[PDB]
């Protein structure tokens, strides 16, 4: 029941996801 | 299929002697052929094994020098020459067929058996 | 890592470990022999690299 | 030379039970064992071949396992024609050899 896994105002942050 | 053994005996130690296995019931010219040996009362031992074209021919530890192994195609016939005998050389002498029983053909195997031939090396009367 | 691991658990308890995003270099565990036995049933070694 | 020595040299049981013959190789030779059947005053028969594929016409009791190094005849359920004394034979390379004998006695 568990997977992998990946490890690693005055501005404005755009994401698409 | 079928191998018939001859040649055995009584021989007398340091002398030679021929075992033939003829061969039917298959293409014999295209299989490897092997000699093995069974001393009284004892285990196998691998004796001499020839190509099926007679060029190559390998045998074991104890023989080399002394036995040759030979071929003829014509009459599909098995033959060694053992020379040199000596008392731990009496073994019933079985002469065998490469084989391999199916697809699984890079296992290449051992198969059918003759009947065996007893071999004595003796000084007796 | 996995084969030089210092202790293997108990055959009760078998860890299993996870790989992914890793390139894996079958060939070297091949061409490597002190493994006693090398089965292999699903894919043929040689076409595991 | 590759040598194969087999465990037991003997063993005793009775008909029904479940055997396991051993044979291994100085050197690794993946999957070339040859088992063989022989009975006293004939020649041996030939049962597991690839030391993991059953021959036309053996029961298919009889089974073989293994790769490498180790190996392993089972014979899941015995009975009184199974007695007898049993080969282990490597092929990948010559000269060819045959490991020490099994016997399998009644018990
Ligand atoms: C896909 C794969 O690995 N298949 C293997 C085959 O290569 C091998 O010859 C056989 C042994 O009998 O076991 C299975
Ligand atoms: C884990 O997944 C399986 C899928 O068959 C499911 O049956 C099981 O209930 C899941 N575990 C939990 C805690 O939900």
């Amino acid at each position: 029941n568990c997977t992998f896994e990946y490890v690693s105002f005055k501005n404005l942050r755009e994401f698409v996801f | 299929v079928q191998l018939v053994e001859s040649g055995g005996g009584v021989v007398q130690p340091g002398r030679s002697l021929r075992l033939s296995c003829a061969a039917s019931g298959f293409t014999f010219s295209i299989y490897g052929m092997h000699w093995v040996r069974q001393a009284p009362g004892k285990g196998l031992e691998w004796v001499a094994v020839i190509s099926y074209d007679g060029s190559n021919k390998y045998y074991a530890d104890s023989v080399k020098g002394r036995f040759t192994i030979s071929r003829d195609n014509s009459k599909n016939t098995l033959y060694l020459q053992m020379n040199s005998l000596r008392a731990e050389d009496t073994a019933v002498y079985y002469c065998a067929k490469e084989g391999r029983p199916s697809d699984i053909v890079v296992v290449v195997a051992f198969d059918y058996w003759g009947q065996g031939t007893l071999v004595t090396v003796s000084s007796a009367s | 890592e996995v084969f030089n691991a210092t202790r293997f658990a108990s055959v009760y308890a078998w860890n299993r470990k996870r790989i992914s995003n890793c390139v894996a270099d079958y060939s070297v565990l091949y061409n490597s022999a002190s493994f006693s036995t090398f089965k292999c049933y699903g894919v043929s070694p040689t076409k595991l690299n | 030379d590759i040598q194969l020595t087999q465990s037991p040299s003997s063993l005793s049981a009775s008909v029904g039970d479940r055997v396991t013959i051993t044979c291994r190789a100085s050197q690794s030779i993946s999957s070339y064992l040859n088992w063989y059947q022989q009975k006293p005053g004939k020649a041996p028969k030939l049962l597991i071949y690839a030391a993991s594929s059953l021959q036309s016409g053996v029961p298919s009791r009889f089974s073989g396992s293994g790769s490498g190094t180790d190996f392993t005849l089972t014979i899941s359920s015995l009975q009184p024609e199974d007695f007898a004394t049993y080969y282990c034979q490597q092929s990948y390379s010559t000269p060819r050899t045959f490991g020490q004998g099994t016997k399998v006695e009644i018990k």
